[PDB]
C-alpha cells in the first residue's frame, strides 16, 4: 500500500509547495506597500526592500499554517472532483488513512517550521533589524528581594552605572550601593570599581559581590518574547524563572511556540474532514473561499485568545490549547460523519 | 423586470459581503486594540469607540470592494446556472445587463460620496482627538504585572494585577524616592501597607496617596486653497474616489465570465487582485500628488486606464 | 427562410476537432444533428448557437452573413437556444420568467404583452402554476416552462440541446409532440443529442457527423440504410 | 452468495424520496434497479453503495450484516462500486492504476500481484497503452481501465451507476459484452442506468422502483407485460 500514498502525498505535498511559495510572495508583496510609508531620509525604498526581504522567513514561518490548511483543501479537492476519493474507498481504504497520507505531508511543513523557528528567524530577523534602524541600556531587574539598575550593559560582559538594593524578608532597607563599572567574572560574580555602600556611608576602590545577571541573556531584553526561538526562549523563562518571576507574556509565548505544529496538523485535519463533509461537490473556488475564511477564523481566535489569556487570570495553556482540542474533535467528528 | 432581478440579487449579495468584509477587517483591528489595551497601553473600554469612529474609513474601502464582490458573484451564478445562456438567446447581453444596474452604481455612489465627504473626515477627527486623549497615559496607566515599567522619571513595579486595571500587589515605585506597598488601587493611586524611602529618610503608612490633520479637516475648508499640494491630493482623493464604484462596476462586468465548470468562484482572486491594483496605484498616485510631484489630473486619468481597459475588455 | 452553415472547424489543444462540418436548415423543418459522443456535433453545435468562437466557416440566413455576430446578436436575428440544463431562473416566478423576456420584445405593449403571456400559459398547460417560483416545481414542467419563454421571444430556429436526457420512455411521446407543436408554428428545429433512436423518429432530415466531418445526410431511413454510419456509428444491428 | 437488502428508506427536505424498497441478488447473476428518474431508484443505489447513510433498513450478504458498515469496510466485504462519471486516476499510469489496487490486497505477493496485472491487461486489451497516463485515453478505454481496477480488488457484488450514459449504438455491444464477462467471473451485477431499453436485453433480474417503493419484480419480459409500469413508466408502447 504505497502506490496510493505515494500519489496523495506527492499532489497534497505539490499543492501545499506552491500554495506556500505563492502565500510568502504575497506577504512580500503587502509588507513592502506598507513599509512604503514610513521612508525617511536615512531610510530609502531600497533599504525598505531590504528590510522586508530579509522578513521573508519570518512570514513563512507565520504562513505555514494556513499554506498547510490551504494546501490540504486544494490537494484533496483535485482527487474528490476527479471522483478519486470515491474509488479509493470503495477498494477499501477508509478516510483516516487518507487523513493519515495528508498528515505525513504537512509533517514536512512541521519539519520546516521547526527549522525556520530554530534556526533561521533569530538571524534574518536580527538582519531586518540592523538595517531598519542603521547590549540595552536603563535595564531593571529583580534577584529575590534585590532590585538592581544598570544603566548601560554590554554583551561583552561590562556595566555602567550600576546601583543595588538589597531588602530584608521584611522589606526593612538592608543595604544600597553603586558603582560606575562593572564586570563579569565567574557565573554569578562580578568585579566593579567606585563601589559606594550604605548599610543598616562606605565606600571602595574594587570589590566583587554576587549578582545573577549574565552577558548571555543581555541581548533578549530588548526582543520581544513572541520572535525569541524556542531554544532563546527556554533558555531565558528557566533562568528568569530560577532568579526571578517569570511574566506571564513569556509563558504566552512559550505555550504559543509548543503549540505551533499541533495547530497545523488539527488545521490539516480540519481540512481533510471539510473535504470529505460539506464541501464535497463543490467548485474549487468555494473550496478556497472557504480554507481562506478558516484559516483568517484560526488567526484572529489565536490571537483574541492570547490576549484574553494576558488580561486574565488562569494560565495561557487553556487559552492555547482549547481551540486546538475543539477544532481536532470538530474535524474527527465531520470525519465519522463520512 | 430582469432589471428589479438583478438589482435584488446584487444588493443582497453585496450587503453579505459587505458585513462579511466589516467583520473581517474590523475584527482583526478590534483583537489588534485588545491586544494592545493587554499591555496597559490603552484603555479596553474606549477601543469600541474607535472602532465605532472608524467605521466610515474602513467602509471607504468595503462598499467598492462589497460592490465588486456582489456583482462578480451575481454574474457568475447567472453564468453558473445557464440563466445568462438563456438571457444572450433572448437577446439580452452581458453589458446590457451591466447598463441595467447603473442606477444602483449611481446609488453606490452617493453613499461613499457621503462617507467620503463627511462622515470620513468626522469620524477620523473623533478618532484622533480620542486617541491624543489617551496617548498622555503614564505611571500606574501603564503598569504590568512582573515587570518593570518605566515613563518619564518614574519605574514602577507590580506582583499581580486584576482582570480590571486595578487593585495592584507587590508595588515597587522609584523616582530618589523610593516605596514600597503590599497593595495599591488606582494619577490618585492609595496605597495600603506600604513604606517611603529618600536616598537619608524613612516613613511608614498603613495608607497614602500618589499624586504623578489633514486627513480629518471638513470638507468646508478643503474646497478652496487648491493650490496647496497636500489640501490638492487629499480633496482629490475626495472627489475623484466615489467614482471608483462606477469603475468596479463595469470592471466586474468585464471580468464575470466563468464556465459552469469552474464554478462561481472562480475569477473572484484576480478579479479582486486587479482591483486592488487600482486601490494601490490611487494610493501612490496620492502620496505623490502630495509631494507635488504628479498633479491632480492624475486621478480621473488612472480611473480612466481601468475604465478604458474594462470597456475594451468586455468588447472583445 | 434558410440557416445555411458553411465548412464549420474548429481546434482543441492543437487537435482539429471539428473539420469542414457543413449543412443546412429551413423553417418548419426538423434538423438532427448525430454522431458518436465527442466527434463533433456537439462542437459544432455549440459553434452554431455561438458559445464557443468560430476558428473558420460561415452562417448566413437568407443572405445575411451571421458569421462575426455575437450569441445576443444572432438571438436579436431569431435563433432561440434551449441548454440541456435547468435554465429556469431559479428565483423568479413562472409568469414572471415568461414576462421578462416577453417585455424584450420591442413591438409589443402592456396589453398584447399581457394577452401573448396568456396564450403561452394555456397552450403549455403550465397556468396552474403559473404563481410558483421556478425552484419549486418538476422537471417536466420546468421544461415546458422553458420552451414557453424561449417561443416568448419569437425565434425563428431553434436549437435543443439533449431534448431526450433524463426523460423516461412515458415523457418522450411528450416531449415530441411539444417539438412537433413547435415545427407547427413556423419554427425550424435543430436537435442535437445522444439518444439517436427517439430523436430519428421526428427529424426530417439528419447529418451524421464523424471524425470531425458530415459522413451522411437526408432522411432517416437513408441514415440508417448508409453502410459508414452502420459501421462506425449505429453498428450492424438497430431500429 | 447472496446481497439481500429489505425496507429501505431516506427523506430529503422533509420528503420522503425512498420508502420500502426492498430487493434480493446472487452472484452471477445480473440485477437491473429501473424506474422513472427521480423516482428512488438512484437514491436506493448510493444507499447500496454507501455514499448516502441510511435512515431506515438492513443490508445482510449471508447471514452478515452491512447495515451499519461504512463504505470501504462494505467494500472490504467483496463490494465493488464504478461510478458514472470518470475516476481513472488522473495522473497515475494505468499500470500504476491497476497495481496500486493490488498492493491492497493481503492475499497477494509481488510475483503473483505482476501476473494478476499481466492478466487483467490481457484481459481487457489494454496492455497496449499501459504505459500511458488516466487522462491522455479515451473513452472506452478509460472504462475498461476502470472495470480492470475495480476487478483488481476481487469484488463478489459489482454496483455499475450508468453503464451505458453517453455511449454510442457501436459500443453498447461491447459494454453488454463486458457485463457478461464480469457475470462469467461469478461477479454479481446490480446497473443502474436510465437507458432501461439496453439495461433490460441482458438482466437475469429487475425491479422497478416507482414513488420511492418497488412497484414491479422479475424478468425483463414480465416487466414488459407488467401493466402498471406501462402505465407509469415505460408507457403503451416499447
Ligand atoms: C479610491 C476610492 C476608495 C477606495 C480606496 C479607499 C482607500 C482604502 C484604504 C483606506 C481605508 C483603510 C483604512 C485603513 O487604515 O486600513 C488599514 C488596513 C487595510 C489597508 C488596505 C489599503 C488598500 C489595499 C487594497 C484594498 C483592496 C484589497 C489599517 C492599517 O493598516 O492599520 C495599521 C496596521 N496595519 C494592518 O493591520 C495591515 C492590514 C492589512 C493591509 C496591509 C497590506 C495591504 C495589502 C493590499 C492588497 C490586499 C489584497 C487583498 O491588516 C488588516 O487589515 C487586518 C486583516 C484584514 C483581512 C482582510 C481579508 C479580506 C479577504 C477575506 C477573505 C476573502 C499596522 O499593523 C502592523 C503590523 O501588525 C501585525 O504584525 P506584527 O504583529 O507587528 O508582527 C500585522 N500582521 C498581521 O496582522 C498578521 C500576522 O502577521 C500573521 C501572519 C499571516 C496573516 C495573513 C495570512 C494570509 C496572508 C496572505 C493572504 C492572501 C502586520 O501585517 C503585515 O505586515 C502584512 C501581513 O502580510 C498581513 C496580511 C496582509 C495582506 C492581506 C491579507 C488579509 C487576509 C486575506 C485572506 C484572503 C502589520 O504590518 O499597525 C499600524 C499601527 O502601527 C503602529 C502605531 O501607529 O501604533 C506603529 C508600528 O511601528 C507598530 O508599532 C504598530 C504595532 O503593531 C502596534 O499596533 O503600531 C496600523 O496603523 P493605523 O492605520 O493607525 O491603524
Ligand atoms: C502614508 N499613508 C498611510 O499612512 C496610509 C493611510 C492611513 C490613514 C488612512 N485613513 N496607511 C498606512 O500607510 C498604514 C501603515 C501604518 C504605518 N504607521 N497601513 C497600510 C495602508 C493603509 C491604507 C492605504 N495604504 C496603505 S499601505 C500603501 C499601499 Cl496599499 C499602497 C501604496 C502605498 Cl505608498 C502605501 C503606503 N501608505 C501610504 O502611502 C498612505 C498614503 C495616504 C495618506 N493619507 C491617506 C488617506 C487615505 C488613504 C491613503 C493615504
Amino acid at each position: 500500500r504505497r502506490i496510493v500514498a505515494k500519489h496523495v502525498t506527492k499532489t497534497t505535498a505539490l499543492a501545499m509547495l506552491g500554495t506556500t511559495i505563492v502565500l510568502v510572495i504575497l506577504q512580500v508583496l503587502f509588507t513592502y506597500l506598507g513599509e512604503l510609508s514610513n521612508l525617511k531620509a536615512d531610510y530609502s525604498a531600497w533599504q525598505a526592500f531590504l528590510y522586508v526581504l530579509w522578513g521573508a522567513p519570518r512570514y513563512l514561518y507565520e504562513i505555514l499554517p494556513i499554506s498547510a490548511l490551504i494546501g490540504a483543501i486544494l490537494g484533496l479537492g483535485t482527487l474528490a472532483s476527479n471522483s478519486e476519493l470515491i474509488v479509493m474507498r470503495s477498494v477499501g481504504i477508509s478516510l483516516w488513512r487518507i487523513v493519515g497520507w495528508v498528515i505525513r505531508s504537512a509533517l514536512v511543513l512541521v519539519l520546516l517550521s521547526f527549522a525556520l523557528s530554530e534556526w533561521v528567524v533569530p538571524y534574518t530577523n536580527e538582519r531586518a533589524n540592523s538595517v531598519k534602524s542603521h547590549e540595552v541600556r536603563g535595564y531593571w531587574s529583580r534577584e529575590g528581594q534585590r532590585f538592581i539598575y544598570v544603566d548601560y550593559a554590554n554583551s561583552q560582559g561590562q556595566l555602567k552605572r550600576i546601583q543595588v538594593v538589597d531588602f530584608d524578608d521584611n522589606y526593612r532597607l538592608k543595604s544600597v550601593t553603586n558603582a560606575e563599572q562593572g564586570q563579569f567574572v565567574k557565573d554569578g560574580q562580578w568585579l566593579l570599581n567606585h563601589s559606594q555602600q550604605m548599610a543598616i556611608l562606605a565606600n571602595a576602590a574594587k570589590q566583587p559581590f554576587s549578582l545573577a545577571l549574565q552577558p548571555k541573556y543581555v541581548h533578549m531584553v530588548t526582543i520581544d518574547p513572541e520572535d525569541l526561538s524556542f531554544s532563546q526562549l527556554v533558555s531565558f523563562m528557566n533562568y528568569m524563572r530560577e532568579y526571578s518571576q517569570v511574566p506571564k507574556t513569556y509563558q504566552l509565548a512559550f505555550w504559543k511556540k509548543v503549540a505551533s505544529p499541533f495547530a497545523l496538523i488539527t488545521l490539516v485535519l480540519v481540512a481533510c474532514s471539510f473535504i470529505f463533509g460539506p464541501l464535497r461537490q463543490q467548485s474549487m473556488g468555494f473550496r478556497l473561499v472557504i480554507a481562506l475564511f478558516i484559516g483568517l477564523g484560526f488567526y484572529y481566535l489565536q490571537d483574541f485568545l492570547g490576549y484574553a489569556s494576558l488580561v486574565y487570570n488562569p494560565s495561557p495553556a487553556w487559552f492555547v490549547l482549547g481551540p486546538i482540542v475543539l477544532m481536532f474533535v470538530a474535524g474527527s467528528y465531520l470525519l465519522y460523519r463520512a | 423586470i430582469i432589471r428589479r432581478y438583478l438589482v435584488k440579487q446584487v444588493v443582497s449579495t453585496s450587503l453579505v459581503v459587505i458585513a462579511l468584509l466589516t467583520l473581517i477587517m474590523m475584527g482583526g483591528r478590534l483583537i489588534k486594540y485588545f491586544g494592545v489595551a493587554a499591555q496597559g497601553r490603552l484603555d479596553a473600554g474606549v477601543l469600541f469607540s474607535i472602532i465605532g469612529y472608524r467605521m466610515p474609513e474602513f467602509l471607504t474601502l468595503i462598499l467598492p470592494l462589497g460592490f465588486f464582490i456582489g456583482l462578480m458573484l451575481v454574474f457568475g451564478r447567472l453564468y453558473v446556472d445557464h440563466e445568462m445562456a438563456v438571457l444572450n438567446g433572448s437577446g439580452i447581453s452581458r453589458i446590457r445587463l451591466g447598463q441595467l444596474l447603473i442606477p444602483l452604481a449611481l446609488v453606490f455612489l452617493v453613499i461613499q460620496g457621503i462617507l467620503m465627504l463627511w462622515m470620513t473626515p468626522w469620524g477620523l477627527r473623533q478618532f484622533d482627538q480620542l486617541s491624543s486623549s489617551q496617548a498622555v497615559r503614564t505611571g500606574f496607566d501603564l503598569v504590568r504585572p512582573k515587570e518593570f515599567i518605566s515613563s518619564g522619571p518614574y519605574t514602577i513595579y507590580a506582583g499581580d494585577l486584576s482582570e480590571d486595571r486595578k487593585n495592584l500587589k507587590d508595588i515597587f515605585f522609584y523616582q530618589d524616592v523610593m516605596i514600597l506597598a503590599k497593595e495599591a488601587t488606582r494619577n490618585v493611586v492609595d496605597l495600603i501597607q506600604g513604606r517611603r524611602y529618600e536616598i537619608y529618610s524613612q516613613a511608614e503608612f498603613q495608607r497614602y496617596r500618589l499624586r504623578l490633520k489633514v486627513e480629518a479637516l471638513p470638507s468646508s475648508k478643503l474646497w478652496n486653497k487648491w493650490n496647496d499640494p497636500v489640501i490638492a491630493s487629499e480633496m482629490g482623493w475626495r472627489v475623484f474616489g466615489p467614482f471608483t464604484i462606477v469603475i468596479a462596476l463595469m470592471m466586474a462586468v468585464a471580468l464575470c465570465e466563468v464556465s459552469p465548470r469552474q464554478g462561481r468562484y472562480y475569477r473572484l482572486i484576480p478579479a479582486i487582485f486587479i482591483f486592488a491594483s487600482l486601490i494601490v496605484l490611487l494610493i501612490a498616485i496620492r502620496t505623490r500628488i502630495s509631494r507635488d510631484e504628479l498633479g491632480v489630473w492624475a486621478y480621473p486619468a488612472a480611473l480612466a486606464v481601468y475604465g478604458i481597459a474594462a470597456a475594451l475588455f468586455s468588447r472583445k | 427562410q434558410t440557416l445555411c452553415i458553411k465548412h464549420l472547424a474548429k481546434n482543441y489543444s492543437k487537435r482539429w476537432v471539428v473539420k469542414d462540418v457543413s449543412f443546412e436548415m429551413q423553417s418548419g423543418q426538423i434538423v438532427g444533428l448525430l454522431g458518436p459522443n465527442g466527434a463533433g456535433k456537439t462542437t459544432s453545435f455549440y459553434m452554431v448557437v455561438g458559445l464557443v468562437r468560430m476558428d473558420k466557416g460561415e452562417i448566413h440566413l437568407d443572405n445575411l452573413d451571421l458569421s462575426d455576430l455575437a450569441m445576443h446578436e444572432r438571438a436579436r436575428k431569431g435563433i432561440g437556444y434551449l441548454p440541456q440544463e435547468a435554465s429556469i431562473f431559479r428565483k423568479l416566478t413562472i409568469a414572471e420568467n415568461i414576462m421578462a423576456i416577453l417585455e424584450t420584445r420591442k413591438d409589443l405593449n402592456k396589453q398584447q404583452r399581457q394577452q401573448r403571456l396568456q396564450e403561452l400559459l394555456n397552450d403549455f398547460k403550465i397556468t396552474h402554476i403559473k404563481d410558483s417560483l421556478g425552484m419549486s416545481v418538476s422537471g417536466g414542467e420546468r421544461r415546458r416552462a422553458e420552451i414557453a419563454r424561449a417561443l416568448a421571444a419569437d425565434p425563428k430556429f431553434m436549437l435543443l440541446d439533449e431534448p431526450f436526457a433524463g426523460v423516461d420512455p412515458i415523457s418522450v411521446g411528450d416531449i415530441k409532440d411539444i417539438i412537433r407543436n413547435l415545427k407547427d408554428r413556423g419554427i425550424g428545429v435543430l436537435i442535437t443529442d445522444h439518444n439517436v433512436r427517439e430523436t430519428l423518429a421526428i427529424c426530417e432530415h439528419a447529418y451524421i457527423v464523424s471524425e470531425g466531418a458530415v459522413i451522411a445526410e437526408g432522411s432517416p431511413q437513408d441514415i440508417l440504410e448508409n453502410e459508414q454510419v452502420r459501421k462506425v456509428y449505429l453498428g450492424d444491428d438497430f431500429t
